């Protein structure tokens, strides 16, 4: 199909998030991150990974 | 054109 | 040759034309562009360097 | 004709003023609010800056 | 401060004020911008 | 009215132009 | 009328003028 499937603007595949608050411990490590899913796009968390 | 006003000292 | 050509001082002394604003008949037919008060030439050969 | 092996600096100076990028699709002043600042992606959102 | 404007609404840039050959000096006669 | 308040270039009121109302200069804006 | 193309001043569109639209730029005349 070529409509209404998949968009022909610039938008990225693949986005690569900067932790936005880092916690380190002598036991464990905490991460904090911005998953931000912008404007008529949707995320399937299973492609989500560290 | 004819409209502009005519030139002189101080107004 | 033009670096070497000695020129006489009293052609062109400090009274020549006194009261005068006079370019030399001499000068006239000579290319005032060719001189190194060219201040556009002078931009431009500083404009790659020394 | 005893000129040294010289290699060109080059650099630039800039004074009074302050280096303008401005927030628009094109680089371009169209107005005074942009049109990425009329977007939906920044007006809709919460995004950060680094 | 703004260039002369005329009013069609839309917002039409007027030709008034603009520099021209003249016999006769230009700032006695009109406003140039 | 307000237009008795303008200087006459002739015998018509010199009325200022619509578009020097308001101002919209900012640093590069 | 690409007037959506034009950068609003106020409400308005601010179009240019009709008659720029070409040259007549020439040495001498």
């Amino acid at each position: 199909p070529t409509h209404d499937v998949t968009t022909d603007r610039s938008q990225r595949l693949t986005l690569r998030f900067i932790p936005v608050d880092r916690e380190d411990t002598a036991y464990s490590y905490k991460a904090r991150f911005t998953l931000a899913v912008g404007d008529n796009r949707v995320l399937d968390m299973a492609s989500t990974y560290f | 054109g004819l409209r502009f006003p005519s030139k002189m000292f101080g107004g | 040759y033009m670096n070497k050509r000695v020129v006489a001082p009293g052609l062109v002394d400090c009274y020549i034309n006194l009261g005068a604003r006079w370019s030399l008949d001499y000068m006239d037919n000579v290319n005032p562009f060719n001189h190194h008060r060219n201040a556009g030439l002078r931009y431009r050969s500083m404009l790659l360097g020394n | 004709k005893t000129a040294v092996d010289s290699i060109t600096q080059k650099k630039f100076l800039c004074d009074r003023t302050l280096w303008r990028i401005p927030f628009s699709s094109n680089f371009m002043s169209m107005g005074a609010l942009t049109d990425l600042g009329q977007n939906l992606l920044y007006a809709n959102s919460a995004h950060a800056l680094d | 401060p703004r260039p002369p404007v005329e009013e069609p609404a839309v917002e039409t840039v007027s030709p008034e004020g603009r520099g021209e050959k003249r016999p006769r000096p230009d700032r006695e006669e009109t406003l140039v911008t | 009215n307000f237009a008795s308040l303008a200087p006459r270039h002739g015998s018509r009121p010199f009325m200022g132009n619509w578009q020097d109302i308001g101002t919209s200069n900012m640093s590069g804006g």
